[PDB]
RNA sequence: CGGGCCCAUACCCGGCCGUCGCUGGCAGUCGGCAGAGCGAGAAAGAGAGUGGCGCGGACGCUACGCCGCGACGAGUAGGAGGGCCGCUGCGGUGAGCCUUGAAGCCUAGGGCGCGGGCCCGGGUGGAGCCGCCGCAGGUGCAGAUCUUGGUGGUAGUAGCAA
RNA sequence: UAAAUACCGGCACGAGACCGAUAGUCAACAAGUACCGUAAGGGAAAGUUGAAAAGAACUUUGAAGAGAGAGUUCAAGAGGGCGUGAAACCGUUAAGAGGUAAACGGGUGGGGUCCGCGCAGUCCGCCCGGAGGAUUCAACCCGGCGGCCGGUCCGGCCGUGCC
């Protein structure tokens, strides 16, 4: 239950915001979880997709084994493109197949020191959050 | 192609509690299989009281109980009430009671336990005497209530001592014209 | 709780006047006052020939 | 609830229970209790006796608070003290009289209305009636007055 | 009291099923599966409850006790029978009638029992 | 129009009263507040009585 | 081999046709959902010789035959199988139907149930 | 529809902990309990009291 | 003036429905620990005492229930009662229903109720819905030269002639 | 000269037994907008493809709108005012009928479309007889559980009981 009583369980305010929320939000909102060995070795659950990533589509009519690199994230639709995930239209010309970022797991970060840092970050947080609960 | 009239075919009476009371409905249970299995009409009154509206069993009270039970010739019988027994401020010596009744207030049932008496439920009533033998039936005053001072005869009409609806009472409400014989006229 | 409500003698002490609700019949065995001896002696007897 | 009242079972029957001759018009007696001397007048005479005219004085800044006197009974006035104090005042041999402050209670002017337990007494009151006065000394006591 | 319990529950329980002009009781140890004060289930001090048995053969014969009342755990005492149909039938007849545990329905009892038992055989 | 017995009155509704009409629908919240403010006051008078002189 | 009630006894309708709404042939915006004429020149309502029938109370059929299908069962609306147990003891008086937002795979178990308990069920073979 | 139609209703103390009574009563009836659907056929006592 | 004959919702006999009355009957389902009854012109005991083998017995009683006797049945304005008639939302309850298909819509399909209406079958449809106990209401249309929107006959007509 | 007091404007908020696109603000949308009046002022209608445009390549008749094929989709029976798609009104197919306008109530008859998945007809207990097969009955022994008791068994608890 929640009990702050600044933030809202409106249906209707959590939908405005989140179709009307700004770049910057929408890069935290498109988050996908990385997969079982990073999150081992990082101790970090999630983190914002990049343009550069190595990920699996987990659901859905494309979902397999197999690693595609991500080519665009849209954020405007609040899809990603991968570099293999794609269908054919009538001309003969292949579009890609937009994917939330929600179904789709992180296989190999972009590493550079802005992600390290947020890594780390996230990494301290649940390590005094583990401390304080036990 | 009858000649009479439907007018009064229909009695009015009533034929079960209008309360909802899972008690009350309990007792009606128990005196109706006494009233139909027995040829006492103590419990058919009985019944019919427990029946009747709040407005028809008034209270009554431990003056009115006393000096009942104090009349000659009826020592020691049980008193049974279908209504409520209240307790009485200007009253000093409580005789050794014995009652039966749906309810009695708090300091009515110390005033009688602390003078000795018993004080009764229905079924316990029920159980002690089934046929009601050896028993003073009474209810209270069915008139007591102030409703009753404004029914009859019209006011303004001769020989009727009738309260009139006023929302205040004063010298200036309702005094004047139909009341004095100075103004105007007096019925 | 016994305390916040009282009991049949004794008042409740957490509430400035205040006594548990009286019973109306005590004993609610319709059942088993229907068939006791005191009052099954004082009946006629049933009539269930259906005529 | 609407679900139990009388424009429920009224849906379906034209007139919704004003009757058709005369309709449910508007205001056609008059608005409020105007009328009273012209066309009501029976209903007025009938029912409320006195209602016009003039009677009596004026006073122009009146005082509930200095008009302010309550009134109590003999059959009341033993229920002012503990029970405790009679039944020691009728038990005692000396033939002490126990003290009643009907100002304390609550009340000024003491009037006799009823029986009074023969127990002598002595009554602390504002204002006295004769017959209460008359009855406190047939039990054998005191009245006296306080301000 | 079972009359002031059944006062209670008479028209608002969750076992109550009214519909199509009927009305029926599923609390569990109620024969005939009625809204009844007789064949209430619950409220009484002594019922019985006929139901077929877990291994899908015989009945169970279910007998509330004198003492629990207010301990549901240890109030009713179960009892598994797998045997012929005529024989179940006596036993259920004996459990009832020699102890005299309430009389009222021991045919309703034996109806039950026999309508398990049929149900049990397999279908042609 | 009067009908048989009843008691004549006079209804103080011939003004534009629908346009005062005074609810109190935030009374909780004034009680809430005046607590509030009554803790503040006696919190920041220290040792003082509360209740003032 | 269709299960049989206990007894069948002759039914009598004392009608078979329905009460339509007065005049409601000569519109569509009239269904003939049966309404009382309340009109104060309306024939039917005044009952005149070869006009629309009212429902009268007379019309009432007999209580022994009451709500029995031609079959001469009366229908129970279940929805899942825990409500077959309580027609178990109304065996040969009281029939099952099975509501139409069941499921076909809950509809087989629930006819599988009652053919067990020799429960007679009108609609058996619905969906499939 | 006005703002000021009669929102709340008024309840004598008395009868309140009339209504407060009775439902404690009822709440110690294994019938009633359940009657209102509670799935206590395993609780050992049920007025259930647990230690502190 | 005479016989005969014809028929109304009137009268007679019979069945069924409801209302009214008898403020009628039933807790007695008291069963091996047992002994079957309270209907028959004429009050009140299947009264108690003191001396002269074989293990058996249908249904019933949601008492707000069930059952039995008689009589009665017109209706505007108007009054009252009962709705397991209908609509929307809330509190409880249905170990309720639902992509193996909810709401809604159509239906020469099968039925129930005197009726308000309701339940099944078939098709379409694609995401929610309902039963019972209570609570609340902006709660039921054929009419208002009613409001809004749409569509007809006139009608392939009058007309496209300063 | 502070506080307790008022607040349908404004900046942020939170909630609702409220309305759910003829409702709720006039305004869920490029709404004080389009438009009207010389002016003061007056003032609307208008939501929904799909999960994703995958929004129909290509062949062919036609000047073209517009069609017939092919393809996407689970579904075009979702084809750019495209969710579901009712009534009035219209076209066509099938059936029936047709000189007192049509229509209606009561009673039959005739024909249809469907249903019964009708077409050899119900069963449920007791007894007699005929064929068969079993762990197989009564009684008895052990063990466990339960119901009613001891005229007046021993021990406990409770009282809207008392001394
Ligand atoms: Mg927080
Ligand atoms: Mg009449
Ligand atoms: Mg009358
Ligand atoms: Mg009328
Ligand atoms: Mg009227
Ligand atoms: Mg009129
Ligand atoms: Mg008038
Ligand atoms: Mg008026
Ligand atoms: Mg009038
Ligand atoms: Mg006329
Ligand atoms: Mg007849
Ligand atoms: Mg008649
Ligand atoms: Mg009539
Ligand atoms: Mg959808
Ligand atoms: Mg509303
Ligand atoms: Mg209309
Ligand atoms: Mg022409
Ligand atoms: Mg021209
Ligand atoms: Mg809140
Ligand atoms: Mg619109
Ligand atoms: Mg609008
Ligand atoms: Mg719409
Ligand atoms: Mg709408
Ligand atoms: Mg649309
Ligand atoms: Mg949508
Ligand atoms: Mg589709
Ligand atoms: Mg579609
Ligand atoms: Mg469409
Ligand atoms: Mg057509
Ligand atoms: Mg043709």
């Amino acid at each position: 239950m929640k009990f702050n009583p600044f933030v809202t369980s409106d249906r209707s305010k959590n939908r405005k915001r989140h179709f009307n929320a700004p770049s910057h939000i929408r890069r935290k909102i498109m988050s996908s979880p990385l997969s079982k060995e990073l999150r081992q070795k990082y101790n970090v659950r999630s983190m914002p997709i990049r343009k550069d990533d190595e990920v699996q589509v987990v659901r859905g009519h494309y979902k397999g084994q197999q690693i595609g690199k991500v080519v665009q994230v849209y954020r405007k639709k609040y899809v990603i493109y991968i570099e293999r995930v794609q269908r054919e239209k009538a001309n003969g010309t292949t579009v890609h197949v937009g994917i939330h970022p929600s179904k789709v797991v992180i296989t190999r970060l972009k590493l550079d020191k802005d992600r390290k840092k947020i890594l780390e970050r996230k990494a301290k947080s649940r390590q005094v959050g583990k401390e304080k609960g036990k | 192609g009858v000649d009479i009239r439907h007018n009064k075919d229909r009695k009015v009476r009533r034929k079960e509690p209008k309360s909802q009371d899972i008690y009350l409905r309990l007792l009606v249970k128990l005196y109706r299989f006494l009233a139909r299995r027995t040829n006492s009409t103590f419990n058919q009154v009985v019944l019919k009281r427990l029946f009747m509206s709040r407005t028809n069993r008034p209270p009554l009270s431990l003056s009115r109980m006393i000096r009942k039970m104090k009349l000659p010739g009826r020592e020691n019988k049980t008193a049974v009430v279908v209504g409520t027994v209240t307790d009485d401020v200007r009253v000093q010596e409580v005789p050794k009671l014995k009652v039966c009744a749906l309810r009695v207030t708090s300091r009515a049932r110390s005033r009688i336990l602390k003078a000795g008496g018993k004080i009764l439920t229905f079924d316990q009533l029920a159980l002690d005497s089934p046929k009601g033998r050896g028993t003073v039936l009474l209810s209270g005053p069915r008139k007591g209530r102030e409703v009753y001072r404004h029914f009859g005869k019209a006011p303004g009409t001769p020989h009727s001592h009738t309260k009139p609806y006023v929302r205040s009472k004063g010298r200036k409400f309702e005094r004047a014209r139909g009341r004095r014989a100075s103004r105007g006229y007096k019925n | 709780l016994d305390d916040l409500y009282g009991t049949w003698r004794k008042a409740a002490s957490l509430k400035s006047n205040y006594n548990l609700p009286m019973h109306k019949m005590l004993n609610t065995d319709l059942s088993r006052i229907l068939k006791s001896p005191e009052i099954q002696r004082a009946l006629r007897a049933p009539r269930k020939k259906i005529h | 609830p609407s679900r139990l009242r009388k424009t429920r079972k009224l849906r379906g029957h034209v007139s919704h229970g004003h009757g058709r001759i005369g309709k449910h018009r508007k205001h056609p007696g008059g608005r409020g209790n105007a009328g009273g001397m012209h066309h009501h007048r029976i209903n007025f005479d009938k029912y409320h006796p006195g209602y016009f005219g003039k009677v009596g004085m004026r006073h122009y800044h009146l005082k509930r608070n200095q008009s302010f006197c309550p009134t109590v009974n003999l059959d009341k006035l033993w229920t002012l003290v503990s029970e405790q104090t009679r039944v020691n005042a009728a038990k005692n041999k000396t033939g002490a009289a126990p003290i009643i402050d009907v100002v304390r209670s609550g009340y000024y002017k003491v009037l006799g209305k009823g029986k009074l337990p023969k127990q002598p007494v002595i009554v602390k009151a504002k204002f006295f009636s004769r017959r209460a006065e008359e009855k406190i000394k047939g039990v054998g006591g005191a009245c006296v007055l306080v301000a | 009291s079972a009359h002031l319990q059944w006062m209670v529950v008479r028209n608002c329980s969750s076992f109550l099923i009214k519909r199509n002009k009927q009305t029926y009781s599923t609390e569990p140890n109620n024969l005939k599966a009625r809204n009844s004060f007789r064949y209430n289930g619950l409220i009484h001090r002594k019922t019985v409850g006929v139901e077929p048995a877990a291994d899908g053969k015989g009945v169970v014969v279910v007998m509330k006790r004198r003492s629990g009342q207010r301990k549901p755990a240890t109030s009713y005492v179960r009892t598994t029978i797998n045997k012929n149909a005529r024989a179940t039938l006596s036993s259920i007849r004996h459990m009832i009638r020699k102890n005299k545990y309430h009389p009222d329905l021991r045919m309703a009892a034996i109806r039950r029992a026999s309508a398990i038992l049929r149900s049990q055989k397999p279908v042609m | 129009a009067p009908s048989r017995n009843g008691m004549i009155l006079k209804p103080h509704f011939h003004k534009d009263w629908q346009r005062r009409v005074a609810t109190w629908f935030n009374q909780p919240a004034r009680k809430i507040r005046r607590r509030k403010a009554r803790q503040a006051r006696a919190r920041r008078i220290a040792p003082r009585p509360a209740a003032g002189p | 081999a269709a299960l049989r009630p206990l007894v069948k006894p002759k039914i009598v309708k004392k009608r078979t046709k329905k009460f339509i709404r007065h005049q409601s042939d000569r519109y569509v915006k009239i269904k003939r959902n049966w309404r009382k004429p309340r009109g104060i020149d309306n024939r039917v309502r005044r009952r005149f010789k070869g006009q629309i029938l009212m429902p009268n109370i007379g019309y009432g059929s007999n209580k022994k035959t009451k709500h029995m299908l031609p079959s001469g069962f009366r229908k129970f609306l279940v929805h899942n199988v825990k409500e077959l147990e309580v027609l178990l003891m109304c065996n040969k008086s009281y029939c099952a139907e099975i509501a139409h937002n069941v499921s076909s795979k809950n509809r087989k178990a629930i006819v599988e149930r009652a053919a067990q308990l020799a429960i007679r069920v009108t609609n058996p073979n619905a969906r499939l | 529809t006005k703002t000021w139609r009669r929102w709340h209703r008024r309840v004598n103390t008395t009868q309140k902990r009339y209504a407060i009574c009775s439902a404690l009563a009822a709440s110690a009836l294994p019938a009633l309990v359940m009657s209102k659907g509670h799935r206590i056929e395993e609780v050992p006592e049920l007025p259930l009291v647990v230690e502190d």
